């Protein structure tokens, strides 16, 4: 017995400490605390895939229990990026075969995943895969989730939301219905099903008692009818599609729902429907509105019956009068989401723009909010303010103005960006998309003073020159991931800017003064640092981020590597 | 009411509840060595006083919380060996409330701090060579995590 | 333009 | 104290441990709704009391079994319809006595019956075809259990 | 909110109905309460596997958690079906791997059980089997052994007792002592095992904490004295071999046995090494002396010190005398089974005879007796009678009269049998085992007509002629299996009890008036009545049996299927 | 003749 | 000595051990030959799996200790057996599968060889099918089976060297 | 007089220079921990008492050896196990008298006695190949010693 140490008891404490960012430190302490790290990290995100090998991965953290990788940038869930692009996740199932033994999770993000990597993910891991992840992946088959359901006969939570593939039969949710038992939460929310039997969704919620979440495609509500008495336990509930005929006039009205139902979202649900939500409404935690047919006054008298709504997801349908609403009935509000609705014949009616009027509403009214994304028909300097001044603990805000309005209020908007920056010190997330008077460099320079604690940015039409992507680049200490669509910079002010910029490891650029030359774009040429051209096949894009790895060997035809002099 | 005999010679009378607390000490009136008293030397005469002072005080939740992270925090109220000691112990018999109490107070002092705060708050010599700080740096700052 | 409402505002219509 | 609105605007005054046996009340005291009393629309109001009578006593467990299986199966004198709703109350908020009390009441009532008895006893209509109640009558009695 | 029904609530309380037999009949209330017993059903048993097809049995319970089979009818265990009669255990693992996915724990009794069809259990369940019973079985060798032990991680309960197997190493012991930790019971008693290592033994009591229950083959008691202080929680110990030498007159007397040891049988102890159960037999609930060298005067002296004995195994040794003893001593008796011992040079001792006398003194003195089964030298009615009156709440009464004695106080024991039926009212099982003089047909009529509650009855030399079988197959309204050997009845009276018999599912019988032609055992043919000889190559045996699979694929040479014109 | 005391009758003798 | 009834059935000659032995470090086995040793099904799927189509030849001779799964795991396995091999084993015989396995499957079989085994449950149709679709067939020797059922299998044999086996009744 | 306390709580009273014998207890009255007596659990109850009665004896040759021998002798007049557990205490302490009696009688009973006769007397499996065996008997009977 002599005096204990630290090192007599860290072996221990380690495995107490669990925020990713204290875990970076501790690992960064000494050898020691580098390897029990190493050996007991349970958890890890790569934000890029091509930032490490595989190899890297499983040598520094042999007994991961949980992976998720992320391959295509963001800009691919707007169409902007080649399919073939990359985001190939077999390397990966390779190295989970081999060396990841411990792996009972997996969540892939926007990745390239094939039949024959799943059948392989499938009967490496078998039984111990408790979670599997298709988020907005591609690249696979049924054959493929017939793999995966019937090796892995203990999934608790199987997801495929938004994820394109071929569908050829319908027997993986068959063979789910007739073996599994142990399903939590089951999600193929926007998907193409046709060939998948209602029947079989049914009788899985009468097998799994602890199925807790299901989101779903087109099927016809009333087929689920018995899918919801047997789902006891279900608390959230989206998809599904509500079709009336004018021959059944209470077509509906006589649903079932789940006694827990929290958190739900039916789609296609008309005024004629909405009601069948009334009787629980008090109850409703999160509401997704994004594929309902009804329109600016049906959204206020559903809003208005949920005093306990923190979750709301909408099209800008909700307008400045549903905001209002909003304002003062839901005061616990903490997410909010307004997504652009059909903008060609209309707004999809005459309130169907949000503005000035319901965001500074918005800030008074519902002060605990801490994700707000908008896309608004007309901005002012005032409504910046007022975000800036009620709603704190602002963690994530995005601001994207429509192209439909030909006059907007007030337009350059320095001195509003400046206050919302100022008291939003919460700030870890923020994108501002504006139209070319939108911001000048004053402002754009504004954004980088006061943004200390902002992580990533996509900025949108900003700036008016050089002037102001540089002066930008001498603050956002903590930028790691920015995304700049239609400014004007040129290649060698992207380039400085770059340089200047401590914390920066991801760069994604669409529209820039280019220069066929390519030349300018070198001087940021550092070491791990990639950049890849996708050519102005939409205006050229540009991709650059640090990596351990060097280039990826896998390119299409469509993206150069840009490397020294050619 | 059960005898605990320290490590270094020294009874210890408590309460029936109160030794149970442990469940290395609960798994120990099965074959019941509590013929002998429980022996357990492993533990400081000095250290098992303040785990029985703790699991003592917890017990009284029958008369049934906002006191108690009071308590809990002015027992914690120790310096960094003696707070060690009581992992280990926590450890050594078997009490989830303090386990999990010690190691996460030592968990609450590294939680937040950077790499040389942490080394400086525990004297612990940064032994990495340059090129081994930088790899993990950048593995953790470009790619994981 | 995002992809889930690019194919809701069709199906729609 | 803590308030619960049921499904028709009643609001309930009810204490603090006993709107906690109640799993379900529980993990809502974390992201508290409480600041409007914690809404529960499925449980009729008539059905709430009776739910809040069976928390108030078992909690009575303070001072500290014989009386309580008495209490229990007097509480128990009700009709069908009334257990039913207490069973879908009992899983709508999460009160795992409620549970294995009710439960086996409505499973005593089963054991020892015949089919025949069983659907007299609870008014359920045999929509075997033939076929399938022999085939059914054949493995039970030939191959298994 | 309507009025809540029975169906809102019967997906619940199914899982408290937990009396096979209720189960049994809810699931035939209607066609809901069939799917929920179907898909919550954790146990099921088959007393013979050729019943039904694995097929059906998954699709009736896909979700079992605890199977057991039965294969090989009872008078295997005692030499009297050949070897490859059937019983493979193989379309069941390949059933099990494919389909009963949830499946902990498995219990073969009296199947034959490959390598192969072991191999394929493990590696199928892994982790997830607790428990496997070889429970009478052959087939299979060590191999089978370490390949579970290796891929089962966590059993629990192992069970090998009186199976026979090609032993060719001791590794599958060796490889629990080095990974297993969850080990409760160990089972392997009744078997030669020549090359495992005590020392394994012993090392596995020091790492399974849970460990209760073992018993074990012919390891020397004082190579297992580490085992047995390791062994801190064992309740239960048989087996050893106590071998007295004339150098050591101590060897023994400083055992160390567990503080809680109950339920014992030391094999081979005589009278100079029982004394090492003094200390503490006030606490022996579980006595097993079936293999034990003392005399009757020795049984005597041990009985007398266990007041708190409830259950007794012994050879007939015992005597009168030491039924006697036990008759006032230990009034908590519950189960009794006296085998039958070396009965050729003399009845092992002078006194090794139980009688009238012994079975009168026991049904006065342990009138908590549930069980009991003896193999006794001489009756009475008045013994009968007595039994009748005293002990009700006796279930299994098994009586068979020895062949040594020629002559038998009083025979014709109608009037005996037909007390003894009229008083224990309780009886599902029961044996009635004679020589010819030993029943008439009146007697043999009482017996069906006295025992409403009887499931299985095996009966001995029975009857006159076949007017007794006819009387008898008129009552017995809950007879399931019927054993009868050594009996002269007819072939057509066979079938026309049978036919008789309502709730007949097994009938065996060996010894009856044959007749090359066949046809008249074939005038009890029905549908899904399977019957099977085993040719007179020992006499003829009938095997017949309901089964919904069809006759089987897989006789013997040595078995001929009976079936309608040749 | 049970099969379990036919090998010990003679493990006996 | 064994072939005369004088060795313990269960003395030894564990083939086991060798064919894990196969498994591991005898990658180029095409061919193996059992002489009065014990074979196990679970020895005789191992050694299928591991060898699969690069078994041309097995032969079981008078080995015991196998059953009709053991043969089914090896005929599906090894797709391009030429010689297979049982005169004189000792097995339990559960079906006739392996039989009819060949018979649908296999092309190659040159010989063939149960010539002192009780087989009860095989079809004569099988074989003749395999004589129908085995050009360099050979060698066939047989159980019992009528030689009147055999009269197709004789047409179809038409490369048939050696007969041996059937039942003139 | 000084205490010591075996392995099993039991304390021993026993002079000054017989716990001296051993070096481990004499370089304790140093930083002596004499105060709660020298805590020694590595021997049992019944081994240190053997311990001592080998000391007490041995110190009496102050009167000062021919029946030494003799008492020596009869004092190892032990089993094998208990041998064993006096060897691994005199090496615990540290009596070099006692190491140099209890190894030697261990050492007497392998001298004479041929490899077959060693592993019978002691229960060791010979684990040699036949190879490794030929082998070293070859270099033991042809080349060394
Ligand atoms: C190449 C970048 C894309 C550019 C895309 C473009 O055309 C406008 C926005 C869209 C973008 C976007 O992410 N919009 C938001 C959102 O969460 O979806 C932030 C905006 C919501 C409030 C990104
Ligand atoms: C098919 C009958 C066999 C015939 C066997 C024979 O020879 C006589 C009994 C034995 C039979 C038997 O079951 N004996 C008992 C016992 O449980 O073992 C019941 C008898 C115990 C007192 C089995």
């Amino acid at each position: 017995s002599c005096v204990a140490t630290v090192d007599d008891v860290i072996e221990q404490v380690m495995t107490y400490i669990t925020d990713p960012k204290d875990r970076d430190s501790a690992s960064l302490v000494c050898r020691r605390w580098f390897k029990i790290d190493s050996e007991t990290r349970e958890h890890v995100t790569m934000a890029l895939c091509y930032t490490a090998t595989p190899d890297r991965l499983s040598r520094r953290f042999p007994n991961l229990r949980s992976l998720k990788l992320k391959g295509k940038p963001r800009a691919a869930m707007f169409n902007l990026i080649p399919e073939n692009w990359g985001g190939y996740v077999t390397p990966w199932v390779t190295e989970i075969s081999n060396n990841l033994r411990q792996l009972k999770s997996v969540h892939f993000r926007r990745m390239i995943v094939s039949d024959l990597d799943l059948d392989r993910l499938a009967k490496a891991r078998a039984d111990d895969l408790e979670t599997l992840k298709l988020d907005k992946c591609s690249g696979f088959t049924t054959d493929g989730l017939l793999s995966i359901v019937t090796h892995c006969r203990k999934i608790k939570t199987l997801l495929m939301e938004e994820s394109s593939f071929s569908e050829k039969d319908g027997k993986w949710l068959h063979e789910l219905a007739q073996h599994n038992t142990s399903l939590e939460v089951l999600n193929f929310y926007m998907t193409e099903f046709a060939k998948i039997s209602p029947k079989d969704l049914e009788t899985i919620a009468r097998n799994c008692r602890s199925l807790v979440s299901v989101k779903v495609g087109d099927f016809e509500i009333l087929e689920l009818v018995g899918f919801f008495k047997a789902a006891a336990n279900l608390e959230e509930f989206c998809g599904g599609s509500l079709n009336e005929d004018i021959g059944m006039p209470e077509k509906y009205m006589n649903l079932v729902f789940p006694r827990k139902l929290c958190r739900l979202g039916l789609s296609y649900m008309g005024p004629n429907e909405m009601p069948i939500l009334f009787p629980f409404a008090a109850q409703i935690r999160k509401l997704d509105l994004l594929y309902a047919l009804l329109e600016t006054e049906d959204h206020c008298t559903l809003i208005q019956k949920c005093p306990n709504l923190e979750v709301l997801e909408t099209r800008n349908v909700i307008g400045d009068r549903g905001l209002e609403v909003l304002a003062q009935y839901c005061k616990q509000l903490k997410r909010l989401r307004i997504e652009r609705g059909a903008d060609e014949q209309g707004m999809e009616d005459e309130e169907g723009l949000v503005s000035q009027r319901g965001l500074i509403a918005l800030a008074q009214g519902c002060q605990e909010l801490e994700y707000m994304a908008v896309y608004v028909s007309d901005i002012t300097n005032e409504s910046l303010e007022s975000i800036g001044t009620y709603l704190k603990n602002l963690c994530d805000f995005r601001l994207v103005l429509l192209d439909r309005e030909e006059r907007i209020t007030d337009l350059p908007l320095d001195n509003g960006v400046r206050s919302l920056l100022i008291g939003c010190k919460k700030l870890r997330r923020f994108a501002f998309y504006l139209r070319q008077g939108g911001l000048t460099d004053l402002g754009l320079s504004y954004i980088g003073q006061y943004s200390p604690n902002v992580r990533w940015m996509l900025l949108g039409y900003v700036g008016e020159s050089d002037e102001g992507l540089m002066e930008f680049s001498r603050g956002c200490p903590n930028l790691q991931k920015l995304e700049m669509r239609g400014c004007c910079f040129s290649e060698r002010a992207i380039a400085a800017a770059v340089t200047k910029l401590p914390s920066l490891r991801y760069l994604w650029v669409q529209g820039y003064r280019a220069s066929m030359t390519g030349q300018d774009l070198m001087q940021m040429a550092r070491p791990y640092w990639n950049i890849e051209l996708i050519p102005s096949r939409h205006p050229a894009h540009i991709l650059a981020y640090y990596s351990l790895a060097g280039q990826r060997t896998d390119c299409p035809t469509t993206v150069r590597v840009l490397k020294e002099p050619i | 009411k059960i005898v605990l005999k320290s490590s270094d010679g020294e009874s210890f009378e408590v309460e029936e509840a109160v030794a149970l607390e442990s469940q290395t000490i609960a798994h120990m009136v099965e074959d019941d060595c509590v013929d002998n008293g429980v022996p357990l030397p492993n533990v400081t005469s000095k250290i098992l006083a303040k785990v029985i002072e703790y699991c003592k005080r917890h017990v009284e939740a029958a008369a049934s919380d906002d006191d108690l992270k009071a308590w809990d925090a002015d027992f914690m109220k120790i310096d960094q060996a003696t707070l060690f000691e009581l992992i280990l112990a926590a450890n050594y018999l078997n009490i989830k409330n303090l386990l999990d109490l010690t190691c996460q107070t030592v968990a609450d002092m590294i939680k937040g701090k950077t790499p040389e705060e942490i080394r400086t708050t525990f004297n612990i010599k940064n032994d990495f060579t340059p090129e081994e700080e930088e790899e993990v740096r950048r593995e953790n700052q470009w790619a994981f995590e | 333009r995002r992809a889930s409402l690019h194919r809701f505002l069709e199906k729609r219509k």
